[PDB]
């Protein structure tokens, strides 16, 4: 009847397992930025770990690449399926899960064998093992099947409902997947044209600049790829969990449409500090980057209004009374909301980085990580943890005990607190110029000036280890323990007379797609044409 | 209640949007400002200037360290720097204060960062390409160079120094 | 009350946070030029 549940569960579990493993290195890294060298200890527990960096590669690959993608494939395929009450093509769906699992296993081997300590960005000339690139490529190509599966679902629903506007969750999933397709081309091109033939030994060198340029083409939109599955839940389900309704269908659609149009053509903002890239082009990408920030600013209001509406609806007292009125008893509700709070400082950090010249102050310092943990490690990861208290029950049939409820609730606050504390230690240490991606605890007297922010980092390191441990507990607890027949908590929407017009305009998906593609060609084409016309491949290195 | 709140939400949405765009344009203006000003010097030159990483330390401006510093005009100086695993050449880098320093940096191996603590100099150094950044240290002293781009196991201990003569 | 007041406060905090971080780093910027 509903074979999509099993597959969805496998994407979710595999994702959470990637989260557990990857995050094991997190605490030791926070202590490291707290000048406390705990890696000798880590090595006694995990004898395969050869260095701080191998540990970091696993951290970034398993959390920012594997866990996030798996959670998105689960959410952005399963929610639209359920909204439409239509079955995804199960042959492709399982095939997509096997590509992810096999690609993962193939990349894992070299990584765990210290054969690819190049970090999740794997910038040439650092040269990793062929199985790393091959496995990563297959893991990522897995999303192309997911894309086909959702467009196929949309296609089938349209056929059966001519003249009708695409339902909300499905509209979000379609532009989301079309956006990802356009975004993935940079990395797919980097892999197929250079990384793969290079690690396989067919070519001796790769051009570093064109490699970073194709990488960042995908590098920025991939975080939007990480974020949107969380935005879909925050827009369409959290309002109900909050005890209210989604105040606006059209604005939600607009936010997603702007992401389809602006997530990809902004990559030079990760290359402000790169040579060979025209300053004018950098300014254009800077402006476009400020624009892609708009969808989230709008989201800030639509979501807040929805939570306010729900608050006042259930006794919402004064100007802030609606806040205490929310279901702070439900972890499913708390997780995403705390995540949105931290997303505030997270976003400001982002607007700063996008400001071209201002980036030179924070680029490559501990600041970037402080900023992005509020983004992916906090908002996104907390929204995913929160789904344990509603999506899992929905997929397994097993409810959440008052105990499991209290635990996860403890996991969420401690996780959010750990991240806020760490965000203080990292932004500060970053303003103090401490470099990111560095084993500074190995050079104890290297940064005396950051002694105080380092205390935060050690503190955060302790808090988060507790959170992770409670999480691993709560997770296996909720799965091995012993509502399923109840639909997903899709919220009701408040419609208006203006809706229709706006909605029909945004429903011209084919047109908006072409516009999104055109924008990418205009933003990257000039630069890439000049790059491929003056390539300078250089030899690889294994400096570990 | 819902429709009344709905009406006020799309209304305030437009205003919010209006304010956001405006605020973003102010930021844009404050960015353009830095561009016209002399601070736009820490911005890497966009012109492609290729070199061979495997021979950079044997033939060319980076080969002889003693030739690293060059006078290219009135109170101006080009400093060919070499970033490698794991350090910088020359070391230290000695340059006059109040002078415009045109740094021309490159790598014979992997990518390195060139972050001069206390300054706005923070540029990625790519093998096969030359990173050209400009800067006038207006105060004497010792400016530590930090490699802020993972480049291998000797990354955390990769430092340089720029002594600006007084 | 019924006015999006609660939401307006949220985007106000947000706006202030963006302003602090921004002008703040902009200051550090000129202080490093
Ligand atoms: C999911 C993860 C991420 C998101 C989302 C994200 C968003 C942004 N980022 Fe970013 N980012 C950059 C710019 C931005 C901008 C402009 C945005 C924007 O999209 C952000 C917009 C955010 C907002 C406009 C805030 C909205 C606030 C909301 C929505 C909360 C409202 C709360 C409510 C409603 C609840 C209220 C509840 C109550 C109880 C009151 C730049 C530069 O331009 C760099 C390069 C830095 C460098 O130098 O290397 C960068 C680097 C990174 C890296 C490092 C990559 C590496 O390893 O090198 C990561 C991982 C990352 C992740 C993410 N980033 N970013
Ligand atoms: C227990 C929670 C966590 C802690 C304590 C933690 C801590 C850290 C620290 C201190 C760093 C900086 C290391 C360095 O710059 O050398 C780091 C980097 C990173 N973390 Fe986490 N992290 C945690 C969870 C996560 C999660 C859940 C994600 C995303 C899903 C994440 C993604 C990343 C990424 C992408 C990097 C950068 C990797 C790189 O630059 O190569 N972290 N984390
Ligand atoms: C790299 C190419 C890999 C191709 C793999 C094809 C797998 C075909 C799907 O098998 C699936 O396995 C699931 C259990 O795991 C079952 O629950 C599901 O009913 C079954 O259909
Ligand atoms: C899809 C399956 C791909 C299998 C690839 C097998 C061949 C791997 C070639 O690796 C090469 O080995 C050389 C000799 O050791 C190194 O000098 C070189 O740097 C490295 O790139
Ligand atoms: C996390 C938010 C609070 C941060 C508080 C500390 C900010 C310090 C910024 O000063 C910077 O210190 C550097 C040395 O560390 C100098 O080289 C640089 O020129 C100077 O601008
Ligand atoms: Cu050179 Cu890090
Ligand atoms: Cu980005």
């Amino acid at each position: 009847a509903y074979p999509e549940k099993k597959a969805t569960l496998y994407f979710l579990v595999l994702g959470f397992l990637a989260l557990i493993v990857g995050s094991l290195f997190g605490p030791f890294q926070a202590l490291n930025y707290g000048n406390v060298d705990a890696y000798p200890l880590l090595k006694r527990l995990l004898p395969f770990v050869q260095s701080y960096y191998q540990g970091l590669t696993l951290h970034g690959v398993l959390n920012a690449i594997v866990f996030t993608q798996l959670f998105a494939q689960a959410i952005m395929v399963y929610l639209p399926a359920r909204e439409l009450n239509m079955r995804p093509n199960m042959g492709l769906m399982w095939l997509s899960w096997w590509m992810a699992f096999i690609g993962l296993v193939v990349a894992a081997l070299p990584l765990l064998a210290n054969e690819a300590t190049v970090l999740y960005t794997f910038y040439p000339p650092l040269k990793g093992h062929w199985a790393f690139y091959l496995g990563a490529s297959v893991f990522v190509l897995s999303t192309w099947v997911s894309i086909y599966i959702v467009l196929d679902l949309w296609r089938r629903w349209k056929a059966a409902n001519p003249g009708k506007v695409t339902p909300l969750v499905t509209y979000m999933a379609v532009v989301f997947w079309l956006m990802w397709f356009l975004a993935s081309l940079g990395l797919v091109l980097e892999a197929v044209l250079f990384l793969l033939p290079w690690s396989f030994g067919l070519v001796e060198g790769v051009d570093p600049l064109v490699a970073r340029t194709l990488f960042w083409w995908t590098g920025h939109p991939i975080v939007y790829f990480w974020l949107l599955p969380a935005y879909a839940i925050i827009y369409t389900i959290l309002p109900k969990q909050a005890g209210g309704k989604l105040v606006s269908d059209p604005m939600a659609r607009l936010a997603f449409l702007l992401f389809l149009l602006l997530s990809t053509p902004v990559g030079f903002h990760h290359q402000f500090a790169d040579p060979g890239i025209d300053p004018t082009w950098k300014m254009i990408h800077s402006v476009l980057t400020l624009f892609v920030a708009v969808p989230s600013l709008m989201t800030a209001f639509t979501v807040a209004a929805s939570l306010e509406f729900a608050g006042r609806l259930r006794g919402g007292r004064g100007l802030f009374g609606w806040i205490r009125a929310l279901p702070w008893d439900n972890p499913a509700f708390v997780a995403p909301v705390l995540g949105l709070l931290g997303f505030i400082p997270g976003g400001a950090g982002g607007i700063v980085n996008a400001s071209f010249t201002l980036d030179y102050v924070v680029h490559n310092t501990a600041w970037v990580p402080g900023h992005f943990h509020l983004q992916v490690a906090s908002l996104v990861t907390l929204t995913a943890m929160g789904s344990l208290y509603w999506l899992l029950p929905n997929l397994t049939g097993k409810p959440i005990s008052d105990a499991q409820r209290r635990l996860g609730l403890a996991v969420v606050w401690l996780w959010f607190l750990g991240m806020m504390i760490m965000a203080v230690g990292l932004h500060w240490a970053g303003l103090l110029n401490v470099p990111r991606r560095a084993y500074i605890a190995q050079v104890p007297d290297a940064y005396p000036h950051a002694a105080v922010p380092m205390v935060f980092n050690v503190l955060a390191g302790i808090v988060l280890l507790v959170a992770l441990l409670l999480f691993i507990y709560g997770l296996f607890s909720v799965l091995l323990s012993r509502l399923a027949e109840a639909p997903l908590p899709f919220a009701e929407v408040i419609s208006g007379p203006e809706d229709r017009r706006l909605v029909l305009a945004m429903d011209r998906i084919g047109f908006w797609f072409a516009v999104a593609a055109i924008l990418v060609v205009l933003a990257y084409g000039p630069t890439l044409v000049q790059l491929f016309g003056h390539l300078n491949p250089v030899p690889g290195w294994r400096l570990w | 209640d819902e429709h009344k709140a709905h009406k006020a939400i799309l209304a305030y949405e437009k205003g919010w949007l209006a304010f956001s765009l405006a605020m973003l344009f102010v930021f844009i203006a404050l960015i353009a400002y830095t561009l016209a000003t002399h601070t736009a010097g820490v911005i890497p030159a966009g012109k492609l200037e290729r070199v061979d990483p495997t021979t950079v330390r044997q033939e060319g401006p980076w080969a002889d360290p003693a030739q690293a510093v060059v006078q290219t005009g009135p109170n101006q100086y080009t400093v060919y720097v070499l970033a490698f695993a794991f350090g910088y050449q020359p070391n230290p880098i000695e340059v006059p204060q109040g002078a415009e320093i045109v740094f021309k940096i490159t790598s014979p191996d992997v990518i390195h960062g060139f972050h001069v603590e206390g300054t706005n100099i923070n540029v990625e150094v790519l093998p096969g390409e030359v990173s050209t950044v400009r800067y006038t240290f207006k105060r004497p002293g010792e400016y530590r160079i930090i490699c802020n781009q993972y480049c291998g196991l000797g990354h955390q201990n990769m430092f340089g120094t720029i002594v600006v003569k007084e | 009350e019924e006015k999006p007041k609660g939401a307006l406060a949220v985007i106000l905090v947000l706006t202030l946070t963006i302003l602090v971080f921004w002008l703040g780093v902009y200051a550090v910027f000129f202080a490093r030029g």
